[PDB]
């Protein structure tokens, strides 16, 4: 036959960032306008 | 063999002489000629009086001369190259994930901290995160399992920090996970280490020395695996055979792990105790 | 006092030019296919000494299962997020230099501060996109890009801090 | 209601909380809820490695 471990997480979790981390800013953004809502 | 022979002359009381054979070979019967070479050529052809050397005793060698009782028992052994991975120091700590990952963690760290502070100071009388320092501190203490000290009250603060736990869980738990499974398997498994394994592979070549009893053993073997090994060695390209043992030494050393060498236990363990301690 | 203006401007030109240079070269330095460097658009060898359009997000040997190659690879392509950081920073310095005169005590400084910090977020997120899609050493101007994002973040801290300072002056003198 | 729900999420994740019940009854709620957290996220974290 010609056809016949301790892995190191590198970029699998990267997804977790580039959506959830994004939501971070989102949580502020509308809120910020929400803020200037009341002051308005 | 010098000291041994000296003791033999001591217990036998005579004059002797140390003589290296010309060809530097064990001795083999040239087929189609019935002619023995090497040290066997020395004794068989009456040119030497006795042989005291690392000489393998085989039936065919018995068939032509006499032998004493063997003094050192041994067997066939397999020599390869070895990967030497140094046990790291400080880096043993940050081992599991990656360093660039950590840099990104610093990034999201300072980012989240800052944004939270914007959640504090904007929209004017003061709250607890009124200062950048305390907010950063909150980010740290949340990242670790250490407790909270200042609970964000604003809905925006609460939601951002919420996301921040939705991060710390995965990241830290993942750390303990890979470190756990990483320090539980310390037995460094070799790529391939066996004879039948060498028969079941084709990447790493392997051969033996010429004019040696080893080659005789393989050519006379009837073991299926060994028959196949002979079948490959006899016709592999180029010749898997060498003229000197050190030739096999530097050959395997310079093979980048692609050539294995067969040899008896004695020489193998001897060179294994020698510099550069690389095989 | 004016220290806010100083740190503000030096942050503007600092992170701005630093982001530009980050767009230039020295984003990934490693063995090519043979060693070379690349800045997410075109790699340049050491044949040797020339360059070639390297941001070929598609490569003609793959499977492209479902919205993985297309969406993600395309996202990393054309370097959208870091360019977003470019535009947003441009609005940063432009709107701060606007905040110089035409007083408008409250709205402007806060606004440019927000879009400026969030701009930093765009920068870091973009870096995440890059390191992600690339699946050995990094380019130096890459570190210049990250450091640009950081100094930017501090500049935003001083910004909002100055804004709430202005609030302190107004509400203070209000009584 | 908002602060309570926040105690809910923050309770679940590994983080603690500053406020804590004292109703001599809701202490049971927080209790059983913790005892749920341990098995759930403990099982999860144990699983993550492989």
């Amino acid at each position: 036959g010609e056809c016949g471990t301790s892995a190191l997480s590198l970029s699998n979790v990267a997804g977790v960032f580039y959506i959830l981390v994004g939501g971070l800013g989102l949580a502020m953004l509308v809120a910020l306008i929400e803020f200037c809502y009341k002051s308005r | 063999c010098v000291d041994l022979a000296a003791e033999i002359a001591k217990h036998c009381g005579f004059k002797y002489k140390l003589t290296i054979v010309g060809d530097g070979k064990y001795g083999a019967r040239d087929a189609d000629t019935k002619i023995w070479n090497g040290m066997v050529g020395e004794l068989v052809y009456g040119k030497a009086d006795i042989a005291i050397a690392p000489l393998t005793i085989t039936l065919v060698r018995e068939e032509v001369i006499d032998f004493s009782k063997p003094f050192m028992s041994l067997g066939i052994s397999i020599m390869i190259k070895k990967p030497q991975k140094s046990k790291p120091g400080v880096f043993s700590f940050l081992d599991p994930l990656a360093y660039e990952i950590w840099m990104c963690i610093v990034f999201a760290y300072i980012g989240v901290s800052v944004v939270l502070f914007l959640v504090s100071r904007f929209s004017p009388e003061s709250t607890n995160e009124f200062g950048i320092f305390n907010s950063l501190w909150f980010s740290l203490g949340a990242f670790m399992r250490q407790g909270c000290d200042i609970s964000p009250r604003s809905l925006s603060g609460r939601i951002v920090g919420g996301v921040w736990w939705f991060f710390t869980l995965i990241i830290i738990s993942s750390y303990t996970a890979n470190l756990a499974a990483f320090l539980t398997v310390e037995r460094m498994v070799s790529p391939i280490e066996s004879a039948e394994d060498l028969s079941k592979q084709t990447e790493i070549a392997y051969g033996t020395l010429d004019s040696g009893s080893t080659k005789e053993f393989f050519r006379r073997s009837k073991i299926a695996v060994f028959d196949k090994m002979w079948t490959y060695m006899r016709s592999a390209e180029p010749s898997v055979f060498v003229r000197t043992t050190a030739e096999g030494v530097a050959r395997v050393r310079k093979s980048k792990g692609k050539y294995a060498y067969l040899l008896e236990s004695t020489m193998n363990e001897y060179i294994e105790q020698r510099k550069p301690c690389d095989t | 006092r004016g220290v806010q203006m100083l740190l503000t401007t030096v942050g503007a030109f600092a992170a701005f030019s630093l982001m530009t240079i980050a767009v230039g070269t020295d984003y990934w330095l490693y063995s090519r296919g043979v060693m070379t460097h690349s800045g997410l658009w075109r790699t340049c060898c050491l044949f040797k000494g020339l360059c070639k359009q390297i941001d070929h997000f598609p490569e003609d040997a793959d499977y492209e299962a479902d919205t993985a190659e297309y969406f993600l690879r395309a996202v990393r392509a054309s370097s959208i997020f870091p360019i977003l950081s470019v535009i947003l920073l441009f609005m940063g310095g432009l709107c701060i230099a606007a905040s110089e005169f035409y007083k408008t005590r409250h709205n402007i400084i806060l606004s440019a501060g927000i879009f400026f910090v969030s701009a930093g977020l765009s920068n870091i997120i973009g870096i995440i996109v890059y390191i992600s899609a690339n699946a050995y050493s990094y380019g130096w101007s890459f570190y210049f890009g990250a450091l640009s994002f950081i100094i930017a973040e501090m500049v935003g801290v001083l910004a909002v801090h100055m804004f709430i300072d202005r609030h302190k002056q107004l509400r203070a003198t209000a009584r």
